[PDB]
């Protein structure tokens, strides 16, 4: 119907120019199904101006909810493909893959013959392309999935998209380079922001500015969490169901709570209380804005320094005590505790009044970034372990430093004719070009290289990819 | 040849001692006939297992073996016990019987918390043709819906009066001969449990039957417990106060290592023995007993166990100073 | 580069003599080669050592290796496939890629390896992230197989290993070379690569500026005669990796600025500097060692500074968020001074 | 016999004490049908199953029996499970009216596996049009990352006290018995927003003692009577309290987990002493709770733990 | 190696332990051989006893066929089908030859090792097969060990050894190999492996295997024996404490930042700083205090797995600061 629909169904993209954020993604992928034709009829040996001719699948992987399987349906039905799918509530184990999928890789569709073969559209409408979803969710009652899908990278004979949510998990390892794979990040906030305006103008509802970026930065990026959030809908709402961290954080802070006349008015309980609405966020906010709050409550020669350092070494002990929760949720009874020493204890010791506006909490931020960080670089060391013999934290310790000077320095003096050396050095290693992105990546200090890195000619890049696509030698087993 | 453990186990209620205050009500409830489930929980070698035992023979009688289901701790615990075996025992009816059936489970607070909601589910499904019977030695790792559901029952340990009694009974049945401190020394370290005073006193029977007519001395039973003697502890506690730091660590020493006693027991000991003395300054008693906590907690970790022993004898000295 | 010039045998190795005259007659007894355990700090060529006595017992084939992957099943149903870099005589297992199935694959791996089948090695890298219940396992695994397997255990500062262990091996240190051996090698490397040394003074500077790191030490001669043209001259301005440069200049900060103001920006350089991969306890070492060197401080400032590092060095290895305990840290640092 | 938590379970959403925003959306839910796939959170006992349950009723009205499929814990829930029953479920035919769906109420989704909750993605993305899942769960923390980002979290608060008393007058006026306001204080303070345990607490005193009083109370509840724990905890000389804890508390029996809890609980309500020192010995209780919840619960770390109470509040 | 080649073999080579052994002799002319539960610290003698008593009363030949040895390895399914089984095989007919020397019991010997770290489900288990159809499970911890098991099975403690009785079998040993020792090397090898014993075993071989390559037939001098087990040399630790005794954090952070650099890599430096502060004669009392208190919360600090660096300067410069 019309109004029985949900809103992220109702509301989901229909053509290429309506999802928001990494386009560049998407026009590679969009790029690589249409050549995927004359690649095939060379041999998938010739990588044609991209590095992409070579690869026989994509590999799809990123963040929840950023498009991944809607883009993946609308770059299949624009091109005029038929689309094969399989998910993750499918018996993907090896044997039922041998018998279903295996058999229909090669072959034509019947319904896409049946439906259009009169009119000179497209030739690749009998074609097949195989959308292997929630390749990352195959539990263990799915044996020998991960082994026999990456024999299905190669051998194939149609395109075959792959999707996961993280791609440097170790039992994907089997899709080391037989796959293309593009990445997927959190759009920026411009384009989820365009994106709710127009959805709620038709609609026919407003909302303030202020509300859409505190949402943005509430869900961290995904925009079906938003959609999803914002079909519950004005004050009220933000105040009490959907923003209702950041109203914890307002009243926990504030300095009349505190005083005499004020904690008579709002004992500790109501405090407590206030604490356990809602015990996931409370602790991670107030440790992000203790420190920005112009005091109230200072004893008679107390300063402000020595209360905030008070208050972090109370915030310790209650980090402490959450792991000592979280390391076995039978210990339950721990809660109040965790109230006390994580959430009320800072903010008592420095309450007073905000100095300018409350900040949604960035340690999950840099905590995900982190994550992903050291499955880099765990997957470049299990690519460098055969020529450094060294630990994977010493390797980012040590070497990296001078794997700059190796690698990119050159590119800033000599221009682009230093490429045959910089790919024998990085032939050494057993090193590839997503590797190399990788390693400059890391580089946080003076020597940051996300500058520089871009400040280089596109001709450069472009020369250095075509040529790497050339010579390889990754063998080493 | 049977254990004393289960050869003295109490076949009916009045064979239950100490437990007075339990007994009337159970038996308040089985001849009013409106036995609901129950949770009992104590300290270990108190008589929950053989109090139930007991009020279900004497419920079912002969029966006893067909609608009574005597469950355990994990024995390959996946949730397909608590959802097949319990469920169809409580579903299904029984046949040549009248009443609900039973089922008992063995130390049921190691469960996890999925386990405990299937558990308390089952037991809101059949609350009506079934009644259930769990036992626990902590109240607090259970969940409190499923403790709320059914009634609570507290297992106080046994007081002199209770164990005495079942020494002599011991004694009638039994042919040995025992000092009258030897009691006196076996009930201040059973600390109210029965199950450890049957275990120990067959342990030294086993000892000194040579003639099957020794005299069990106080000796030989802290031998077989190895628990401190009173004597030894009162003499490194003197050492520690009076003499220096040489001589005290090399009694300290001697005591721990020529007997085969651990750091636990001697700081338990010392500090039940500090409890009583007539102190001039709290200070002292403040510095005291936060050290000890503190180096109690240190040692449940496993240290280095002369560094613990010397930072003992360290605060002692220096708590008694003021 | 440093790979370049890196010894393959024992008459290669240039360093602590005691230490190769030992090895060499190790080496001389293949029937009876008794379990190891090396320890000492990082950058003193141990991995070196053992790959040297392997290739003196053994042939010289040794070297050439590659990575295979061996599956197990664990308590649950996820199957795992790890991989291991082997040899055909030995292989090395590395326990940090994995945190809690320590105990079940070691056993397993072991007692499968025995019987393949005059022995095989296994190299235990960092055989100090094991904990008791995979030191308890390998303890077994020596116990039962003793004709088929010697373990070489390479560790640093062997305190976390249970005393079992150490009685069922032998124990041996590798100190961190001086500055006159490192010069020496490092003088063959600038020879061996026809480098244009002004002076001989700038050696001696980089050994002692490297603090007995030896392989530390010839990754920043090699990232320096990169800048220079190849001619180090005595005008060397010792470059430091990418990230001891911002923990001086944190340093610096916190000792020139005393406020929240500030704590914002060491807040946001922490949170930089943990997100692109370095570990909590190194950045606390360097942070304490590098505000012991200050010359603005007295005594008693520095006396409480290591006191609340010795602290929170506690609290971050029994926590699971890092920046928590650095901020308190760095707060309480603040306050002292 | 019958448990007086069972037998005045709210039927109606209207009923539903406690929570009065998120009861409000349920009851717009209800009125509009337009009801998505929804994560319920919160402490236990607090009525999250019974908000679910009186809102599929209300949805569909006599169709209950038929457009509703409820899994708890008792029930197997597996890969299998959610790959074939669910799915044909889901797939059913039902004429219902146009604003009604069909509703699976899936009762502590934190334990179902992540293997099967993977599983559970397309099938509960692909029949939006036929099929709304309810989860009701204790932990937000457990459920992975998909399931969170599709339906809507709902977090349910702990209960207030003056809810709690208004439930607990309406039961005892429902059931005409006789009461104290002590012995309703010491129910509001033994249940901490438990409105199950409450009621259970309750029935169990009206049908032990009859008359509802709070001797009776803290004698069933089997707990530390908290005037002797604010006794030994309001002590002046350290002596006194120690021999308190030794001779009231530690002889007969108690669990040093209760006493520790007690103490937290009887601290937190101490409102003649000030708040600083009232959050420094909640710290050092809670300080106690974790060194006796890691294997020693020795009467040192009691004896000590009022010997820092102590140094404390003097 | 020389632990095996030299292991008691027989009942009377033991001389560390000897209240054990003639409680089992005695028990030995009866076929009531029970089952048994030994414990103790590691390195006693244990295993030797063990199979000392099954070589006298069972015989070479038989040795594989009825005495089974099994360890801690990972289960239940091998309880149920193999260890009851090897617990219910028709045991073998002992030849002639067998029964002209040795008197065989109508009974197996099953030897599980490592009862300590099992799980209670196994356990219950295993009560059961051992009651119906003996055993000498072996543990060093008999708190995890549950009940049932050690109610039928009666207790040996095996003592850990004392200085005194250590020497003359280690002695015997230096005149069994032909090894050259110096002076006073042998009561050095005891204290560093001090309690266990074929850690010492392993140490004397260890060094004499090293000294014997240097092809000086030298006496073996006591600084090899402690560079082999990894303690700090007396020299270092004189220099640490001269260096503390009176110097600014200046040369201390230096001198520590060498040690930890280049010197010996281990943290046992505390605990011989704990000996030599606590043993020494020339500070006052209220000095020890603060040393042993110091030194127990360094001890502490370290056992949490951190740095040693910063733990070992902290706990110098305090020692320095008083
Ligand atoms: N770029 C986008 N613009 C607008 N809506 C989007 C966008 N990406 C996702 N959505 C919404 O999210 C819904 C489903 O997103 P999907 O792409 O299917 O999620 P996903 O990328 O597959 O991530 P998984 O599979 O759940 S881990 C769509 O129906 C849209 O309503
Ligand atoms: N009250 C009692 N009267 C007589 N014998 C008792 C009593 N309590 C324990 N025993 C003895 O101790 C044995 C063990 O008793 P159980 O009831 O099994 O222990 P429990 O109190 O139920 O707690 P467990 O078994 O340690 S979980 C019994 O078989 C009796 O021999
Ligand atoms: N707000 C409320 N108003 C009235 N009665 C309530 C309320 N909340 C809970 N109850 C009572 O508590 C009983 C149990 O509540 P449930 O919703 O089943 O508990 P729960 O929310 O599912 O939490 P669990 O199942 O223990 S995790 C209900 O049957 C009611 O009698
Ligand atoms: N009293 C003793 N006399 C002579 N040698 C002994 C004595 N006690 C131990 N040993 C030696 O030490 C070795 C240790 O053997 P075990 O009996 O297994 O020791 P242990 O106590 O079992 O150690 P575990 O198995 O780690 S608990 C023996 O093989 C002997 O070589
Ligand atoms: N005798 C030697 N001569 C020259 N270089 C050496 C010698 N010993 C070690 N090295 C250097 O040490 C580096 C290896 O260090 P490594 O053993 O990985 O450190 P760690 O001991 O911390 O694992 C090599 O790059 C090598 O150049
Ligand atoms: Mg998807
Ligand atoms: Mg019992
Ligand atoms: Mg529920
Ligand atoms: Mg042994």
């Amino acid at each position: 119907r019309e109004e029985d629909k949900l809103w992220t169904v109702k509301y989901a993209p229909t053509n290429l120019q309506q999802v928001c954020g990494n386009k560049g993604s998407v026009m590679k992928l969009k790029n690589w199904l249409a050549n995927w034709e004359n690649s095939k009829k060379n041999s998938f040996k010739h990588a044609g101006k991209d590095g992409s001719g070579v690869f026989r699948a994509a590999m799809l992987y990123g963040p929840p909810g950023i498009g991944k399987t809607t883009a993946a349906h609308l770059v299949a039905q624009e091109l005029g493909y038929d689309i094969l799918e399989q998910n993750a509530s499918d018996v993907r184990s090896k044997t039922l893959l041998n018998a279903g999928v295996k058999n229909a890789l090669d072959n034509m569709s019947v319904v896409g013959y049946f439906k259009h073969n009169e009119e000179a559209q497209n030739l690749n409408g009998k074609h097949f392309v195989i959308i292997m979803d929630e390749v990352d969710g195959m539990s263990g009652g799915d044996r020998g999935g991960v082994g026999q899908l990456a024999q299905f990278c190669r051998k194939t004979s149609t395109p075959l998209i792959l999707i996961c949510n993280e791609r440097n998990l170790p039992k994907m390892r089997p899709f080391d380079r037989v796959c293309l794979d593009i990445q997927f990040r959190r759009p920026d906030a411009n384009s989820i922001k365009s994106r709710l305006m127009t959805i709620a103008i038709r609609e026919k509802f407003k909302l303030d500015p202020n509300v859409i970026d505190r949402l943005i930065q509430t869900t961290r990026g995904d925009i079906r969490q938003v959609i999803n959030l914002l079909s519950t809908i004005s004050k009220a709402w933000e105040k009490n169901i959907a923003l209702k961290p950041f109203d914890i954080a307002h009243k926990m802070l504030d300095g009349q709570i505190y005083s005499d006349i004020g904690s008579r008015n709002f004992t500790l309980n109501d405090k407590i209380a206030l604490y356990f609405d809602d015990f996931d966020f409370t602790p991670l906010m107030i440790q992000e804005n203790y420190l920005s709050t112009r005091p109230s409550v200072l004893k008679p020669g107390q300063s402000h320094l020595e209360a905030v350092a008070e208050a972090a070494n109370c915030i310790s002990l209650g980090d402490i005590v959450e792991k000592k929760i979280r390391s076995s949720e039978q210990l339950w009874s721990l809660l109040p505790l965790h109230a006390v020493l994580s959430s009320v204890y800072p903010a008592s010791k420095v309450a007073g009044h905000m100095a300018g506006r409350i900040n949604f909490t960035a340690w999950l931020g840099q905590n995900s970034k982190s994550a992903k960080y050291y499955r880099l670089l765990q997957e470049i060391h299990y690519h460098t372990r055969l020529g450094t013999s060294t630990d994977k934290i010493g390797l980012r310790l040590d070497y990296l430093p001078t794997f700059r000077k190796r690698l990119l320095d050159p590119f800033l003096k000599q221009g682009a004719d230093a490429i045959s050396s910089v790919i024998e050095v990085m032939d050494d290693y057993y090193l590839t070009k997503e590797d190399w992105d990788s390693i400059m990546e890391f580089f946080v200090g003076p020597d940051v290289t996300t500058a520089i890195i871009k400040k280089i000619p596109a001709t450069v890049k472009s020369g250095f990819t075509r040529k790497y696509n050339s010579m390889t030698h990754p063998v080493a087993i | 040849n049977l254990p004393w453990v289960e050869k003295y186990r109490p076949e009916t209620l009045d064979e239950v001692y100490g437990q007075n205050e339990v007994i009337t009500t159970v038996r308040k409830f089985v001849d009013e006939g409106k036995l609901p489930h129950l949770l009992f929980y104590g300290p270990p070698g108190t008589g929950k297992t053989s109090t139930i035992v007991a009020l279900a023979r004497e419920i079912y009688g002969k029966n006893y073996s067909n609608m009574v289901l005597e469950l355990n701790a994990s024995d390959d615990r996946g949730i397909d016990v608590v959802r097949n075996q319990i469920k169809d025992f409580a579903s299904t009816r029984q046949i040549f019987s009248k009443g609900f059936k039973l089922i008992i489970l063995d130390e049921a607070d190691a469960m996890t918390n999925a386990a405990q909601n299937a558990l308390r589910r089952v037991i809101e499904r059949y609350t009506k043709n079934t009644r259930f019977c769990v036992l626990a030695n902590y109240a607090h790792k259970l969940t409190p819906a499923l403790l709320s559901r059914c009634t609570r029952f507290r297992f106080q340990p046994l007081p002199q009066e209770a164990i005495e009694r079942r020494i002599a009974n011991v004694l009638v049945h039994e042919k040995l001969k025992l000092s009258p401190n030897a009691e006196k020394a076996l009930i201040e370290l059973s600390n109210g449990d029965m199950r450890r005073v049957l275990n120990v006193l067959q342990s030294c029977k086993a000892t000194l039957d040579n003639p099957d007519e020794d005299e069990i001395s106080d000796d030989v039973i802290y031998e077989c417990c190895g628990a401190p003697r009173p004597s030894d502890l009162k003499a490194v506690l003197k050492s520690i106060l009076e003499d220096d730091w040489g001589t005290a660590h090399y009694t300290l020493n001697k005591v721990r290592s020529a007997k085969g006693l651990a750091l636990i027991d001697l700081i338990e000991g010392i500090v039940k023995i500090l409890e009583d003395y007539e102190l001039q300054n709290e200070e002292t008693r403040v510095h005291l007993l936060t050290k000890l906590a503190d180096i109690e907690y240190s040692i449940s970790k496993g240290g280095n166990d002369q560094i613990q022993g010397s930072a003992v004898i360290g605060a002692i000295k220096a708590s008694f100073e003021n | 580069w440093v790979d370049k010039y890196r010894p393959k045998s024992l008459n290669a190795l240039s360093h602590n003599e005691e230490l190769t005259n030992f090895l060499k007659s190790l080496s001389d007894q293949p029937r009876d080669l008794p379990h190891l355990l090396l320890y000492g700090p990082n950058g003193t060529g141990k991995k070196t050592r053992c790959m040297a006595l392997l290739e003196s017992i053994f042939g010289p084939g040794v070297y050439r290796l590659k990575i295979d992957v061996r599956q197990f099943v664990t308590a649950s149903n996820r199957k795992l496939e790890l991989n291991v870099v082997s040899s055909p005589y030995h292989l090395e297992i590395t326990p940090s890629d994995m945190g809690n199935n320590d105990r079940i694959v070691i056993q397993e791996l072991l007692k499968e390896v025995a019987q393949m089948e005059r022995y095989k090695c296994v190299i235990i890298n960092e055989a100090n992230s094991l904990t008791k219940d995979a030191q308890a396992a390998l303890r077994r695994t020596m116990e039962k197989y003793s004709k088929n397997i010697r373990l070489i255990m390479v560790c640093d500062s062997m305190s976390p290993i249970i005393a079992p262990i150490k009685s069922r091996c032998l124990l041996i240190r590798c100190p961190a070379p001086s500055d006159s051996e490192i010069s020496t090698i490092l003088s063959d490397v600038v020879t061996n690569e026809r480098i244009q040394l002004e002076t001989k003074d700038i050696l001696k500077r980089i050994a002692q500026a490297s603090n007995g790191n030896l392989r530390v030490s010839l990754l920043m001669l090699e990232s320096m005669a990169l800048n220079n043209e190849l001619a180090l001259k005595s005008s060397s301005p010792i470059i430091k990796p990418d990230w001891i440069i911002v923990i001086h200049k944190l340093t610096r900060k916190i000792v020139k600025e005393r406020s929240v103001n500030s704590l914002i920006e060491c807040r946001a350089v922490l949170y930089d500097l943990l997100a692109h991969c370095i570990p909590a306890n190194i950045i606390l070492k360097e942070l304490t060692f590098s505000l012991l060197d200050v010359e603005t401080l007295n005594t008693t400032n520095k006396s409480s500074i290591i006191e609340y590092s010795s602290v929170f060095d506690e609290r971050l290895s029994l926590g699971n968020k890092a920046i928590f305990h650095l901020e308190g840290f760095i707060a309480k640092v603040m306050c002292c001074l | 016999q019958l448990p007086w938590v069972e037998k005045y379970r709210p039927q109606v959403l209207s009923d539903i004490v406690g929570n009065k925003e998120t009861i409000d959306r349920l009851q717009q839910i209800a009125k509009d049908g337009n009801m998505p796939h929804m994560i319920i959170s919160g402490m236990p006992g607090i009525g999250k199953t019974t908000s679910v349950h009186c809102l599929a009723h209300e949805l569909l009205g006599r169709s209950y029996a038929d457009g509703v499929l409820e899994l708890n814990a008792s029930d197997d829930r597996g890969i299998d499970v959610v790959r074939n029953q669910i799915k044909h479920f889901a797939q059913k035919k039902l004429h219902l009216p146009p604003g009604k769906h069909k509703i699976v109420i899936l009762d502590e989704a934190d334990s179902m596996t992540a293997g099967a909750q993977q599983a559970l993605r397309r099938t509960m993305e692909l029949y939006s049009n036929s099929t709304r899942f309810a989860f009701a769960c204790n932990q937000s923390n457990k459920i992975i990352e998909p399931l969170q980002s599709r339906c809507a979290i709902l977090r349910y608060s702990k209960l207030s006290d003056e809810d709690v008393l208004k439930r607990l007058l309406q039961i005892i006026k429902l059931e005409d018995v006789k009461y104290t306001n002590d012995g309703l204080e010491a129910i509001i303070f033994t249940a901490e927003g438990d409105m199950r345990q409450a009621i259970n607490n309750l029935q169990s005193t009206v049908a032990g003692h009859g008359l509802v009083n709070a001797d009776n109370v803290f004698k069933i509840v089997d707990s530390p009577h908290p005037l002797i724990v604010k006794k030994m905890l309001l002590a002046s000389n350290l002596e006194d309290s120690i021999q308190i804890l030794r001779t009231d508390l530690w002889k007969k029996g108690y669990s040093s987990i209760d006493i520790v809890t007690t103490s937290f609980r009887v601290t937190k309500n101490l409102a003649q002493v000030k708040e600083s020192v009232r959050l420094e010995m909640i710290k050092e209780i809670g300080l106690t709770h974790m060194r006796i919840l890691e294997g020693v619960g020795t009467y040192l770390q009691l004896a000590s733990m009022l010997a820092k109470i102590h140094k404390l509040n003097n | 190696p020389w632990v095996e080649k030299y292991r008691p073999k027989n009942l009377d080579e033991v001389t560390a332990q000897d209240h054990a052994v003639t409680v089992l002799k005695k028990t030995l002319k009866s076929a009531n051989l029970p089952h048994m539960l030994f414990y103790g610290p590691p390195g006693t003698g244990k295993t030797s006893t063990i199979l000392a008593l099954t070589k006298e009363l069972y015989g070479p030949d038989l040795m594989k066929s009825r005495i089974l040895e099994l360890n801690a390895s990972d289960g239940i399914s091998i309880v149920r089908e193999k260890v009851k089984n090897f617990a219910r095989l028709t045991v073998s007919k002992p030849s002639k030859h067998d029964l002209e020397n040795y008197p065989c019991p109508p009974y197996k010997i099953i030897i599980l090792d490592e009862a300590d770290s099992m799980t209670a489900d196994a356990q219950s288990a295993l009560r059961r097969t051992m009651e119906t159809y003996r055993f000498c499970l072996i543990c060093n911890y008999v708190t995890r060990i549950i009940d049932p098991l050690a109610s039928r099975c009666s207790k040996f403690r095996f003592k850990a050894l004392d200085a005194s009785n250590a020497i003359d079998r280690l002695r015997f040993i230096s005149e069994q190999e032909n090894v050259k020792c110096d002076d006073g090397v042998l009561e050095r090898i005891l204290d560093i492996s001090a309690g266990d014993l074929r850690r010492g075993i392993t140490l004397l071989q260890s060094a004499s295997k090293g000294a014997q390559y240097l092809g000086d037939g030298k006496n073996i001098t006591s600084t090899q024996v402690e560079e082999l087990a990894g303690v700090v040399p007396h020299d270092i630790l004189i220099e640490i404490v001269e260096k503390v005794k009176s110097g600014d954090f200046d040369e201390i952070k230096k001198y520590v930042n060498t040690f930890m650099k280049s010197g010996w890599s281990a943290a046992s430096v505390v605990n011989q700083l704990h000996e030599y502060y606590i043993t020494n004669d020339n500070f006052d009392t209220n000095f020890k205090n603060q040393i042993s208190w110091l030194l127990f919360t360094t001890d502490s600090r370290l056992n949490n797995g951190t740095n040693e660096h910063i733990q070992l300067l902290n706990l110098l410069v305090k020692i320095s600061q008083l």
